[PDB]
């Protein structure tokens, strides 16, 4: 499955921009939530985060990052 | 001394406090106490720096520089700010009238006049109420201010707190010994003002102090004025005080639901249904005795079905709006009568309506009414003539003809409008005298507006006979402009003012068109201005012969032939062709 | 006449406003209202098409949904969703929980409550200060709804 | 400079004549920065240009800007050109000439009585001083334009 | 130069009237006795800033 | 175009053809979302009306472009 998670892992961050795109920050910070921290280069993703969400959806997903 | 007055109001209008004091000090105090008495240009106005600094709240900075050099807190000055221009009175007024509590409570203290009036004779109380600052309208009467303060309209204080929700503010001068009872000019109380925007918590403190509930000078219970309002509320508490008799309680609810579709701000028909079935099902409800609607006939002018009878046969009319807001209209027409504005306002809002939903016929049939009782109410139409003008270019672009009738009708009471209009300069001295000034002077451009689309629109010969007859009534009346121009001079000249709307696109001054119809009703070809120069003059100072040649073409030939004096000069003895600055215009008036 | 409820309330809920432009288009406003009154839980929440546009973050559908369209700001809905999720919620209130400026001075300019209480009676003046959304309190502020709107609690804002 | 005069942006037009860069900078083709404003009636382009200097010269047909500014049905330009530069008075009855031949003959403007009155005032003009009059060329008839010999008379016209 | 002193007993404590009494109390202490009246400048520059701020400004 | 049927396209096929639209405005080829709106629009049983709804869905740019190519 973490195979498949390499790949599943993308759909969120297919599938989630959008979820936040449209407006559900909250939602989409919760359908990324269970993406993010199984890539191998969560700091690579976490430079470009800071400035690809908008500045109060990063601080939130920070929140989540861990969870 | 001017810039160390302005360096003195400039210390204190922007707050820097070193700079005051090292003004007041370090210098002579004969000096300084002429340069912080008063300003003469800053800000437009003429008050002391202190003052201007008490508009901003510089409680700091005037604390300083009263302990140098007392000022007097009783000077005046202009403070032009909310509630119009206004020579502003004292300081603590001002503090007040800025709604700025930290500057109030040191006057106060330093000694300050309580009750000091204004041009329109406005306490400091008024001032804070005008803000409704409560913490300073608590503490003027701690100092003891009159609660009895009435305007030059007889608006007192806590009426002046009445006109905004300021639910405390008011509650408070009721507890200061002060029953809401103090009438307007026009008799409006605390009562009605809270209705006209549905404050019910300020009606329940009204309530509650339990002292009287009566009409207007207009006639008005506070449940009718809150009835042409959209606020059920305020009926709704009535009904628990037994003010509300059955024959104004239902009439209210009949005028509280079509209010809530016929405005601007306030269009839902679920509620004006519900409130208009509601009603006529209360209306029906007294089963024996029974009391109904005075009937109406459907208006010429406004709709062709008269008012429902039935509570469920405006059930059938739901789907339709043009019928529902029509038959709620029609109960608010038989109440409140024809010279009431605030049912004339639902008339404007429906033709916009059909305006914006391409039903011009109707928005023009519709619209008359409006002028219609604009005329029983003796009133400008200004607004509503401009506004007929602007649909009616709106509809060539559409090319939706008008009804020739329709447009002679606005045509005839324009110009009744506009003796009002005329008279109205003649019926004001100096109250508003410049806005008079501008005021008939902007309807003459109205009608200037509708006689130019009347000319481009198809009209039947009958109504063009009949409108000519109005342009033949201001030709006699001969409107003189502050420049001396009239009504041939004002299609003359290029320099006319056209709305921003399509009637750029069907006035094309100068009209040919509407200067030939001028020319056939009797114009003053060889009026003069207030330069002295004639038609003629006025036509060849045009700069652009090429444009519009054909207008040019027209003119030429045809004032020429009403008796255009060629030799004519102006005031600074000006001739047609020397004051000429086209070549094409003076070959023109060579030949002519 | 439900399954078009959903599909409005989707359409409002993603963003699109030309799918529930259509699904509305040649009809009545009896039916246009119910599925725009799509109060429905979604869920485990009850929504609104306005609410949720509102939740969304879209002053376009909002600004189309006041002008074009007859729904009205008395309505019920989220407040907060993580552990809270209490009804009774002005659009208004949605947009400065939300934090989106544009929605709450649209919502302002067209109207919408601004002293509203819920069964927690909680402002939306203290929804904004607790996004810590500047621009919302200052507009709110400008437009004086109220400072000492406090929860059941008495908590302030 | 040419291409926002070639379009209405009268405002990228006047901010690039003071960039330094002049308006005589005249393409192969014709355009000599007022050619290719000669088409949509750009009156406040031609405005600035007349201001700064234009510098009036004919396209590679040989037509002049007045000439080509009558070519689109503009009169607005036309009078600039014409209180522009010299008054050259033997264009300046070819100027009316010009403009009013297109209105009877051109499908955007069809208006004939626009080309009598534009005829009159060059018929006008060319007869007006009196002396050292000048008269049209006497070009010989066309089979295709019937058999006419022009109008080098105000009567005939 | 006295017109300086002036603009100094007049825009040197700028800072202190606007939040920062750091720079501008200890800069408006030499132009307290810059100005032509010292004991009078000192004096309304103390009453200038709060009464527990008086003495650190005329201390200064 | 669906050669304008009478009740099966002005719904169903005609919601797709704004959401190519919809998407490539999404995309930023409103020249090819113009397209497939101004096919919508013809192929819409009631489109008079949607002239003021269409004219504030979009980029100020496409605020003409698509009039003009409205007509096509």
């Amino acid at each position: 499955d973490a195979e498949a998670v390499q790949k599943f892992f993308l759909e969120e961050i297919q599938l989630g921009e959008e979820l936040l795109a449209q407006g559900e920050y909250e939602k989409g910070v919760d359908h990324l939530t269970n993406a993010i921290a199984v890539c191998g280069q969560p700091q690579q993703l976490l430079q470009v985060l800071q400035q690809t969400l908008p500045p109060p959806v990063f601080q939130m997903l920070l929140t989540k990052l861990p969870t | 001394m001017e810039g160390l007055a302005g360096y003195v109001y400039k210390a204190a209008s922007e707050g820097k406090v070193l700079t005051l004091a090292a003004l007041l000090l370090n210098r002579s105090e004969s000096d300084i106490r002429y340069l912080l008495g008063y300003v003469s240009q800053q800000g437009g106005q003429r008050s002391t720096p202190l003052i201007i600094a008490a508009r901003n709240g510089h409680a700091k900075v005037v604390r300083l520089l009263l302990e140098h050099y007392r000022v007097q807190t009783q000077q005046t000055g202009t403070v032009r700010f909310d509630g119009y221009v206004i020579d502003g009175a004292t300081a603590l007024w001002c503090a007040a009238g800025a709604g700025h509590f930290e500057v109030v409570k040191l006057l106060v203290s330093h000694g300050a006049n309580v009750n000091h009036t204004t041009v329109t004779n406005s306490t400091p109380l008024r001032a804070a109420c005008f803000d409704g600052r409560l913490d300073i309208v608590k503490y003027l009467v701690e100092n003891n201010a009159n609660i009895s303060i009435a305007n030059k309209y007889d608006n007192t204080c806590l009426m002046i707190a009445a006109y905004k929700g300021h639910t405390d503010v008011v509650r408070y001068l009721l507890e200061q010994r002060a029953d809401p009872n103090a009438k307007a000019h026009c008799g409006a109380t605390a009562l009605h003002f809270a209705a006209e925007a549905g404050h019910i918590d300020i009606v329940k403190e009204l309530i509650k102090w339990r002292a009287a509930i009566v009409v207007n000078g207009h006639g008005m219970t506070p449940l009718k004025v809150a009835a042409e309002s959209c606020k059920a509320d305020v009926v709704e508490l009535l009904l628990s005080h037994a003010d509300c008799d059955r024959r104004s309680r239902i009439e209210a609810l009949e005028l509280l639901g079509a209010s809530f579709a016929n405005d601007r701000e306030n269009y839902d028909i679920i509620k004006t249904y519900h409130y208009l079935y509601l009603a006529m099902l209360e209306r029906f409800q007294d089963g024996d005795n029974i009391l109904e609607k005075e009937v109406l006939p459907p208006i010429h002018a406004y709709g062709n079905r008269t008012e429902c009878r039935n509570p469920q046969e405006l059930e059938s009319i739901r789907q339709d709006r043009d019928a529902l807001h029509m038959e709620g209209l029609i109960v608010r027409e038989r109440i409140l009568g024809a010279d009431n504005i605030d049912v004339s306002h639902p008339i404007i809002y429906r033709g916009a309506v059909y305006a914006d939903n391409m039903e011009f016929e109707q928005c023009i049939k519709l619209w008359l009414h409006a002028l219609h009782l604009r005329q029983k109410g003796n009133r400008n139409t200004h607004k509503d003539l401009l506004r007929f003008a602007q649909v009616f270019s709106q509809m060539i672009h559409l090319n939706e003809t008008v009804k020739a009738p329709d447009i002679e009708c606005v045509l005839r009471c324009s110009v009744l409008e506009i003796e009002q209009s005329m008279n109205r300069v003649k019926n004001i001295s100096d109250a508003d005298v410049h806005n008079a000034m501008d005021n008939y002077e902007c309807n003459l451009y109205t009608f200037l507006y509708l006689v130019c689309i009347s000319t481009k629109t198809q009209c039947s010969e009958e109504d063009q006979c009949k409108i000519n007859k109005q342009i033949y009534n201001l030709i006699h009346l001969d409107p003189r402009t502050r420049e001396g121009f009239t009504l041939l001079h004002l299609a003359v000249n290029s320099n006319t003012p056209v709305d921003d709307f399509h009637t750029n696109d069907v006035c094309s001054f100068p009209n040919a068109l509407v200067t030939k119809l001028l020319l056939d009703c009797g114009a003053e070809v060889n009026a003069v201005d207030n330069e002295g120069n004639s038609a003629l003059h006025i036509i060849v100072q045009y700069n652009r012969p090429i444009s519009d040649f054909l207008t040019l073409h027209s003119i030429i030939i045809s004032l020429v032939e009403a008796g255009a004096h060629t030799d004519m000069t102006n005031k600074q003895n000006k001739t047609p062709l020397d004051k000429s600055t086209t070549g094409v215009s003076e070959i023109l008036l060579k030949t002519q």
